[PDB]
């Protein structure tokens, strides 16, 4: 969910996309995200093109974590389940906002709960698509590169807005 | 659909870089891949520069992906 502009928009809905309405100069995006009775992610990012490439830069900031917690301890299954982000417009930032939340699958057979608040604001002047409210279907596979030696993740997600007929 | 949306047709390499901070422990990550919105489909990865990741990279997702 970094780079939500590779969503696949329906065409009935593509007046919805603000992702790709504020391309090429990009967009700022924000996330706080709240893990259930542990610390909490501030996130903020800027996305946009530099050529043909598209970039997300990212700032993490991480406080008041469990040292012994399912994160600083490691406590989570390496695995994704599937969700929706549900995304409604912010007029007066002339951007969008988002609510969902993340289950991660804990060793032990539980959930780690992660809430996540998103705001998102174009760079550029150019007008951008302010949606009606919709929501982003999300689908990752998480694995390993077995020649790999380095931490590391690949990733494979399927993104498809929806919740407009 | 808007005058960005243009810029999606295609394939479209893409790059990630992050700096955390996660209870002090200091860490960045980047990564490399492509996207393809025509089919929603997103390829990445990631590479912890500076060693261990100090979090889950699941709970990475959200923000890297
Ligand atoms: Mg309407």
């Amino acid at each position: 969910a970094g780079v939500q502009c590779f969503s696949r928009y329906p065409d009935h809905m593509k007046q919805h996309d603000f992702f790709k309405s504020a391309m090429p100069e990009g967009y700022v995006q924000e996330r706080t995200i709240s893990f259930k009775d542990d610390g909490n992610y501030k996130t903020r990012a800027e996305v946009k093109f530099e050529g043909d490439t598209l970039v997300n830069r990212i700032e993490l900031k991480g406080i008041d974590f469990k040292e012994d917690g399912n994160i600083l301890g490691h406590k989570l299954e390496y695995n994704y389940n599937s969700h929706n982000v549900y995304i409604t417009a912010d007029k007066q930032k002339n951007g969008i906002k988002a609510n969902f939340k993340i289950r991660h699958n804990i060793e032990d057979g539980s959930v780690q709960l992660a809430d996540h608040y998103q705001q998102n604001t174009p760079i550029g002047d150019g007008p951008v698509l302010l949606p009606d409210n919709h929501y982003l279907s999300t689908q990752s596979a998480l694995s390993k590169d077995p020649n790999e030696k380095r931490d590391h993740m690949v990733l494979l997600e399927f993104v498809t807005a929806a919740g407009i007929t | 659909a808007s005058k960005g949306e243009e810029l999606f047709t295609g394939v479209v390499p893409i790059l990630v870089e992050l700096d955390g901070d996660v209870n002090g422990h200091k860490f960045s990550v980047s990564g490399e891949g492509e996207g393809d919105a025509t089919y929603g489909k997103l390829t990445l990865k990631f590479i912890c520069t500076t060693g261990k990741l100090p979090v889950p990279w699941p709970t990475l997702v959200t923000t890297l992906g």
